[PDB]
């Protein structure tokens, strides 16, 4: 289901609405009809998700991916197990056992995939901590404390300060409360209340407070007109709870390799299973032979490499502060062929400061940076430390005391955002504030109001001797203009002139077109011959001055982009991601914080720069011309999915503002339809949704609310964007290296179905076994795959194109050329000269061992003559077959030495990257020394069938393992020499 | 679908790949088949390189038997015509009439002599002459049966059949009041061969074995050994013991354990048909 | 040579060359 309409009845008035509902105005509700709504509407509390599956997951889990081949291959073992025990000899446990560990390694995958695919999505339980249980109601005319589960619609409910709202309710009278709602918009700004209809839309009329807010000063009344499922934000959890998620680009690969690779292996082994059926085999016979054709294609052991694979990453990138959620995230981040950012938080501090500042009929940059780098501003001219004075003196707003073990930028302070901001730069400018405040004495003082638009206040002169009143003012640049008289450059004071008052006019301008709200401020000192020290001081009784003031200088408090934001999105379009804004907030100053953080380029317009520049109507000029595109969130509930999509595809870098989260989560589905791979990154409730919505989800640590983090795919701990910029870098690394692991383990199963292709086609003994293919698969293609994903890759990666997500696949036809055409047949070819080596070596000559298998696994002949003239019985040359499967798993592991060394790298040669891993020299190592523990303990031939073999035997594999290195040098050779060229396109996995 | 007839079966042209495919795989048998003749020109002709997964002996029989028991009613031809045919069969090459003088083959001791060496294993000498083993030696059955007579004489003669193995000779037992008590044998010349199965504990002594072969004794001459090869002792006859009962029972299903000794002859315990020998005999009426 | 290829020794030169290996492999790791 969609839901995207989030209609209210704002615009009908009090009573209209009070009689809809037949609830009395001023008498609140009754508690029978309160009863008898409730058993129609329900209670307040919204529906969690009821599907909460428990273990049925990792059931499903078990059952599904490539391991239905595996328990076929089981139940086939128990079947022949007991085939084996109803018509041959005492029963052998050689089946039973293989069985059993067979299940054991469906088992231990099952439960080991089961780690990464586990979608940790609780935002159900982050929403009981607003709506407190507690809300004051006025019900029959009292007021009465009532838990908030039982609120009903249609109910008198008060609203004081700090208490979160129970419910979405239209004000009837408000009583000078401001509220912040910094849930569905998204900032921190407050805003005023009152039951005038100011807005059509219900989003932005005031005479509404949302669900989940407090209206934070003051306290107002209203009437419920919505409670339940049925609300703004409860609609907004419902469907970030039925959205689900979509399927991650590693799990679209995964899914469709093992897709693949099992379809090879059931259409191979169907095959010659009837190849066998037709030639003539036994029952016993032809299950056994299918069982050894399942566990040899099939690659059991590495679904379990990929897994850990993606942990290291999720390890590595966590010293970074980078605490990953879905395992599957760190892969997605790579290819993200869009991303989607937030106003406040990701790109921001989330609170105003100063930024830009006007004096000496001069513009300073206020530097975000603590030492002040690059000579921002002056700071022995008397005019700044006056101006300091001035915004230091005008504050209302006192920093919590013994918060000194903070950095001044970190502390928070209680008042209004814009006197925060104020003290904040005063405090990081001049220093101590407080003992400021104390020098300078307060006599007397008027409030700051809207309908005033200033605010003044009387204080002394810094040197105790001749204690001049300074009168200080802060207001609106045009008021206090007007008020002004004379300016004040580098402490003396000049005359207005014409061309002073336009140039002002023009800073202001300039500054105001930085999305600014821009002060001006103003201080006069009274002389004592009119005004002396035993002057009467009032409020409300004027006995100051208004008029011939003088102004002094201009201030700018823009929320600060981040100090690592610029150049990080500057790295991620540098390496062909598009960036793509959204908010809630106004599109002036998103806007103004596009083109300053760099998602605008310079020199690149939207329609309406154009429009004014050429002074002409935005209608005549063609929007083709504008590569960048500003929108309102007002046009886009016009706008149908085909609007949106022509949007995307034309208009270059665009930044959306005042968009509700359901028109976020349309934005991000429309531009993943076009085949992208979204991320959006945000820190408040509203994109909650959206975060879901997209390939990958990315929430601030210190700046996001809980919801939003835990509804993320990665939380970056450290809340920095460069964090994300290594983490896509890193994504594409950890892709490439997987693209490398996977053709390595995939070149040990060619050497493992050849020799069952032979025992078939040839009728020769069996050269390799079917339990040294589990010893093979888990002990030699475990530790060093693995190591695999350590190593980084070659130095492209800083000219590297975004991956394609339908033509660079994870597994391609030019990956299985790769392991199954070339390297995969040296493996093999090893293999079987390993083979006739050995059973040449004790009396069969290679030129006789066609045409002997039949004799050869029958248990009755006792006299099998070889080629020197000698017979065998079957015990006797059954060893001679399990030393020679020793011998073949051996040789296995000395050509997957070379296979390692040359699947390192994919064009770098191995003498130009070199071998600085210290991990796979290590997973090198292991390779030999499990091969010849296990090759050479006592007492495991009776159970794991592995005999020893003379030294000699070690080195059958060395000049096929040597052929194969210098094979692929050469091919990565002519690989280097030839850019673009026919080996490129068909060789290059 | 992948479409024909507008740009090809999925790209392609299937000419470059393919040939290149071709041509590496005659290059993969090219390099194979010339490390394999490399690796049959360091082995030897005469000789296996490791002769230890080849161990003393497994002392198998003749008479070929699938379930390894051996039942039939004397009374009905068919009930053993199987195993006649394959006895026949096996011992048509044992025949006097292939054996022959003038190099073909040559006469040898008829009392158990010592192991006569024929030379070294270079081929310098061509193919070194054997023994011959006429059929003259099996016999007790008081009819000439040669083969096999044929009838209900108690059970088909499953006659024993040391495996040889190439350069081995094996070593009887050189001591004074020994683990055995054969009445019909001496030290030297005879590796001593009985033929019981769980003696005392179920078998209880069912039927009695008389044992003949070369020599008048229960063992198998040494004058054969050593074998040199399929190469360069062509047409070579083992040497062959045979075993009768003459009261045995029916209606019971007897284990029969037929082993031999010797100082170069070691058991084993996976192995139930190394050195020592089992098998089943089964007769109803 | 019917003689033990040397069985039981053999067995021993294994394993101390799959332990030297191990302990050379794991040197590497800590340094």
């Amino acid at each position: 289901l969609k839901k995207e309409v989030a209609m209210t009845e704002h615009k009908m008035s009090v009573e209209e609405v009070c009689r809809k509902y037949n609830t009395d105005c001023v008498q609140g509700l009754t508690h029978s009809k309160a009863q008898e709504i409730l058993a129609r509407d329900g209670p307040n509390a919204l529906t969690p998700p009821p599907t909460t599956p428990e273990w049925v997951k990792f059931c499903r889990q078990l059952f599904g991916g490539f391991s239905i081949l595996l328990w076929i291959g089981a139940i086939l073992c128990f079947l022949a197990y007991g085939i084996q025990a109803g018509t041959e000899d005492d029963p052998s446990g050689d089946n039973l056992y293989l069985g059993i560990v067979l299940a054991a390694v469906v088992i231990i995958t099952g439960c080991f995939s089961y780690y990464q695919e586990a979608k940790s999505s609780k935002i159900m339980e982050s929403f009981k901590n607003m709506v407190p249980q507690q809300a004051l109601v006025i019900r029959e005319g009292e007021k009465m404390q009532v838990n908030a589960e039982e609120v009903v619609v249609g109910d008198l409910v008060e609203i004081k300060g700090g208490d979160r709202v129970p419910a979405d309710l239209r004000i009837i009278s408000a009583h000078g409360c401001k509220v912040d709602n910094s849930s569905l918009t998204g900032e921190s700004e407050p805003q005023t209340r009152s039951p005038d209809c100011t807005h059509d839309n219900p989003l932005e009329t005031r005479n509404i407070t949302f669900f989940s807010t407090n209206c934070v000063e003051g306290t107002a009344r209203g009437v419920v007109v919505a409670t339940g499922d049925r609300t703004v934000m409860g609609r907004i959890a419902t469907l970030a709870s039925g959205l689900e998620v979509g399927k991650t680009p590693i799990a679209i690969e995964i899914e469709h390799f093992i897709q693949l690779i099992t379809g090879v292996a059931v259409f191979l082994g169907v095959s010659f299973f009837i190849l066998s059926l037709i030639l003539g085999y036994t029952w016993l016979e032809a299950v056994i032979f299918l069982i050894g054709i399942i566990v040899a294609n099939v690659p059991e052991g590495l679904l379990a490499t990929v897994t850990v694979c993606l942990t290291l990453t999720a390890k590595r990138m966590a010293r970074k502060n980078c605490l990953v959620k879905n395992l599957e995230a760190v892969e997605t981040l790579g290819s993200t062929s869009t991303i989607c950012s937030d106003k406040t938080g990701t790109l921001t501090q989330n609170r105003m400061t100063v930024a830009h500042m006007w004096f000496d009929n001069q513009i300073h940059e206020a530097d975000t940076t603590e030492d002040q780098s690059g000579t921002s501003f002056d700071k022995s001219s008397h005019t700044w430390v006056a101006l300091s004075h001035i915004a230091g003196l005008c504050n209302r707003a006192v920093f919590k005391g013994g918060q000194d073990n903070i950095p001044v930028l970190k502390r928070d302070v209680a008042g209004d955002a814009s006197e925060s901001a104020l003290l904040k730069c005063i405090e990081l400018s001049s220093g101590s504030v407080k003992l400021m405040r104390e020098r300078n004495k307060k006599v007397a003082e008027i409030p700051f109001n809207s309908t005033n638009k200033y605010q003044l206040s009387i204080h002394e002169t810094e040197d105790p001797n001749d204690n001049r009143y300074l009168l200080v003012m802060k207001g609106a640049p045009e008021r206090i203009l007007d008020r002004c008289s004379t300016i004040l450059l580098q402490g003396k004071e000049q005359p207005l002139d014409e061309e002073m008052k336009e140039a002002f006019q023009n800073a202001y301008l300039e500054l105001g077109g930085l999305g600014e709200r821009v002060l001006g401020f103003c201080h006069y000192y009274l002389p004592e011959e009119q005004f002396p020290k035993g002057f009467a001081f009032d409020c409300d009784d004027v006995n100051f001055t208004t008029d011939n003031l003088c102004f002094v200088g201009l201030m700018s408090m823009i929320d600060p982009p981040r100090a690592a934001v610029p150049d990080a999105v500057g790295k991620c379009r540098s390496a062909g991601i598009k960036v793509i804004m959204v908010t809630g907030d106004h599109p002036i100053t998103a806007k103004a914080i596009a083109k300053g953080v760099g998602i605008i380029s310079e020199g690149n317009e939207t329609v309406e720069d154009i429009a004014a520049r050429l002074n002409i109507p935005v209608s005549q000029v063609n929007p083709r011309d504008a590569k960048a595109c500003v929108i309102h969130g007002t046009d886009l509930k016009d706008f149908t999915s085909e609007q949106i999509d022509e949007i995307l595809q034309n208009h270059t870098e665009i930044v959306f503002a005042r968009t509700s989260p359901q028109q976020k989560l349309i934005i991000v589905e429309g531009c993943q339809r076009q085949g992208a791979i979204v991320a959006v990154t945000g820190d408040g409730v509203n994109d909650s949704p959206a975060l879901k919505k997209a390939d990958i989800g990315v929430a601030m640590g210190i700046a996001g609310s809980d919801v939003s983090k835990q509804a993320a795919d990665m939380i970056l701990l450290d809340d920095n964007f460069a964090s994300i910029v290594t983490g896509v870098e890193e994504g594409r690394l950890i892709f490439d290296n997987l693209k490398k692991s996977i053709a390595y383990t995939l070149t040990s199963n060619i050497p493992e179905i050849t020799p069952f292709l032979l025992f078939i086609m040839a009728n020769i003994p069996l050269p390799l076994g079917t339990i040294t293919i589990l010893c093979i698969d888990l002990g030699t293609d475990m530790v060093p795959a693995i190591s695999l994903a350590y190593e980084a890759a070659e130095s492209d990666i800083m000219k590297r194109q975004p991956r394609n997500p339908r033509t660079d696949k994870l597994v391609n036809e030019r990956l299985i050329s790769m392991a199954y055409g070339q390297i995969g047949m040296i493996q093999a070819l090893g293999g079987f000269f390993s083979y006739f080596v050995i059973l040449a070596e004790n009396g069969f000559l290679p030129g006789n061992l066609v045409g002997i298998r039949l004799n050869w696994d029958d248990r009755t002949v006792n006299d099998l003559e070889d080629s020197y003239g000698q017979q065998w019985t079957y015990e006797q040359r059954k060893v001679v077959e399990f030393t020679c499967h020793t011998a073949f798993f051996v040789s296995i592991v000395v050509v997957q030495w070379a296979d390692l060394i040359i699947c390192k790298t994919r064009r770098n040669s191995v003498f130009q990257q070199g071998m600085k891993n210290k991990i796979l020299i290590f997973g090198l190592f292991e390779e030999t020394a499990l091969a010849a523990f296990l090759s050479y303990c006592p007492g495991m031939d009776v159970a794991l069938r592995m005999y020893p073999l003379k030294p000699s035997w070690w080195f059958c594999a060395f000049p096929y393992s040597f052929l194969i290195f210098v094979y692929d040098e050469i091919r990565k050779l002519i690989l280097r020499r030839n850019p673009g060229g026919w080996v490129e396109k068909e060789t290059y996995y | 679908s992948e479409k024909k007839e507008f740009l090809g079966r999925t790209g392609g042209s299937w000419f470059k790949i393919l040939l290149f495919y071709v041509i590496f795989y005659g290059c993969l048998a090219g390099i194979f088949i010339g490390t394999i003749q490399v690796m049959l020109l360091t082995i030897s002709e005469f000789k296996p390189t490791y002769q230890d997964r080849v161990a003393p002996p497994g002392l198998t029989q003749i008479p070929q038997i699938q379930k390894t028991e051996i039942s039939f009613r004397p009374n009905d031809p068919k009930s053993y015509e199987a195993y006649v045919l394959n006895i026949v069969r096996f011992l048509e090459k044992y025949k006097d009439s292939a054996q022959r003088d003038d190099m073909i083959f040559e006469d040898c001791g008829d009392v158990p002599s010592e192991p006569k060496e024929r030379g070294d294993f270079n081929h310098e000498r061509g193919e070194r002459k054997v023994c011959r083993f006429k059929l003259e030696w099996l016999g007790n059955c008081s009819g000439l049966n040669d083969e096999t007579y044929g009838y209900k004489e108690g059970k088909p003669c499953i006659i024993i059949k040391l495996n040889r193995v190439l350069g081995f000779k094996p070593k009887p037992p050189k001591n004074e009041s020994l683990e055995t008590y054969p009445v019909m044998k001496y030290n030297p010349n005879v590796l001593p061969v009985q033929c019981t199965g769980k003696r005392d504990e179920d078998k209880d002594k069912v039927g009695n074995v008389e044992y003949f072969g070369l020599g008048n004794s229960p063992g198998f001459p040494l004058q054969y050994y050593p074998y040199y090869g399929k190469l360069l002792q062509p047409k070579y006859l083992q040497p062959l013991l045979a075993v009768q009962f003459t009261n045995l029972t029916m209606d019971t299903e007897i284990r029969i354990e037929c082993k031999a000794y010797g100082e170069n002859i070691g058991y084993s315990e996976k192995d139930r048909f190394q050195g020592r020998f089992d098998v089943k005999i089964e007769v109803k009426s | 040579d019917p003689f033990h290829y040397d069985y039981q020794t053999l067995r021993i030169g294994g394993l101390v060359f799959a332990v030297v290996l191990f302990s050379v492999g794991i040197l590497l790791i800590l340094s």
